[PDB]
DNA sequence: GCGTACGTGCGTTTAAGCGGTGCTAGAGCTGTCTACGACCAATTGAGCGGCCTCGGCACCGGGATGCGTTTTTTTTCAGCGGTAC
DNA sequence: CGCTGAAAAAAAACGCATCCCGGTGCCGAGGCCGCTCAATTGGTCGTAGACAGCTCTAGCACCGCTTAAACGCACGTACGCGCTGT
């Protein structure tokens, strides 16, 4: 899979929702298969990347608690 | 000239809503509509067969009100206000 | 100005008060007895039947079915549910001893 | 020198397999005897019991009980649980038209 | 609590082997006393007939038959204590 | 949080229900004639309580058989984050 | 790219419990055997039920009409439902 990294993967899908809630997991775990190519443990790895965007900082959790939930990034 | 059709569609999705609200039911599944069909169909069935039984040992062509109770009474359903 | 509309939910619960609260049989009286006479017919043919005997049949059915949802409906509340599914009635006839 | 252990629910479904299979009462039958007595003296002082109307009696309890249990369990699974609670006989009972 | 409060002398190891052949794989706590409580009941309404058809019969001791013709009148109907 | 199945309302389609009509299947009753089932009395073997006898089935310990648990053994990632062009 | 480190995915090794053997005791199925009574015989009596006839209930079928209810479609909410964390 030809890919960028997973900190520029659910950034370069937040960027591309202009929503005040923010993307949710479930809005990221679809944007991912679709336009981009991915392999199939995808939903686990996009998971395992919004708890390493959260505990930095990188990526901010409007309503939720975790890696359920919807995010937006800093600014 | 007594032959019958496919009357059981004729139980309307409307009047088994209608059922459904007085049992308290709020919502209600498409696919309901034809399983309470199936089970009206099986009681009916079950009802009706022990009922005819009563009336060919009656010898009579004509099934009787009695004949209907002494059924639903078998099938643990027993009846008031039609007799017996 | 929108023309007026009820919730989802806020009708239904109209009903059930209405057809709770009433007592008149609720399935047509016709396609009933049409369809009892064509099951008659599965176990012998050219009968007849006192317009009672009907009545008595139709009678007991709805109050058995009534009585099914009531018990559906339960098994459906049971499941963090609202709305009744065939898996709900399965569950009501196999606990209530109609089917295996 | 290592913890070997069966993973929960393992040996239940063991112990199932052992009980199904079996037919031998489950319950110990001095204890239930005991019980038999303590309820017949609500009803009537100083009776007696033919030592096959206890065994009888002990018999049904136990039948029934796994009857509920088979019933409760299905209440349990119908709402996506593996684990028995209060409310799922309390179903069963109300279904089966045991209490109101 | 196992004397004049026999009940609890169905130990809750007992309680897990009946529903285990009732099919059931995990058991909540609140369950052993619910169980209970549904045994007692049960036994209440068989035995309180039982006795009576035993009252009926002048004796004093309760006869397996007594049980059985009870069984039946609870449709629960019992087979080798002599229908 | 995600998505579509379901309730609501509205405009179109259907046939229940109504009150009536006239026609006769067959329900339901009577009365009579007798074939069948209760009642008795009189005989007796089939089925009961008691009583012997003996092999299946209940254990017992011992040895394989296939489960499952946990650990090592071959496999990806897979992501960086320095690498190199 | 290799670093490396994660994380899984498999396979081999360990332990576990069930089953199938071997058998050998022990009691309960199995039958014989003795009376006892409960079936059977045979005959007599009366009345219950089958049969034919007669009445008339009430069960069914047809018509034409009004209108309540069934049907279909289109819209959108809120509720099923899956997934992930605690």
């Amino acid at each position: 899979t030809d890919h960028p990294k997973y900190s520029d993967m659910i950034v370069a899908a937040i960027q591309a929702e202009k929503n005040r809630a923010g993307s949710s997991r479930q809005s990221i775990q679809k944007y991912i298969k679709s336009h981009y190519k991915v392999g199939e443990n995808a939903d686990s790895q996009i998971k395992l990347s919004i708890k390493r965007l959260v505990t930095t900082g990188v990526l901010k959790q409007t309503k939720g608690v975790g890696a359920s939930g919807s995010f937006r990034l800093a600014k | 000239r007594k032959v019958l059709r496919d009357n059981i569609q004729g139980i309307t999705k409307p009047a088994i809503r209608r059922l459904a609200r007085r049992g308290g039911v709020k919502r209600i599944s498409g696919l309901i509509y034809e399983e309470t069909r199936g089970v009206l169909k099986v009681f009916l069935e079950n009802v009706i067969r022990d009922a005819v039984t009563y009336t060919e040992h009656a010898k009579r062509k004509t099934v009787t009100a009695m004949d209907v109770v002494y059924a639903l009474k078998r099938q643990g359903r027993t009846l008031y206000g039609f007799g017996g | 100005k929108k023309p007026h509309r009820y919730r989802p939910g806020t009708v239904a619960l109209r009903e059930i008060r209405r057809y709770q609260k009433s007592t008149e049989l609720l399935i047509r009286k016709l396609p009933f007895q049409r369809l009892v006479r064509e099951i008659a017919q599965d176990f012998k043919t050219d009968l007849r039947f006192q317009s009672s005997a009907v009545m008595a049949l139709q009678e007991a059915c709805e109050a058995y079915l009534v009585g099914l949802f009531e018990d559906t409906n339960l098994c459906a509340i049971h499941a963090k549910r609202v709305t009744i599914m065939p898996k709900d009635i399965q569950l009501a006839r196999r606990i209530r001893g109609e089917r295996a």
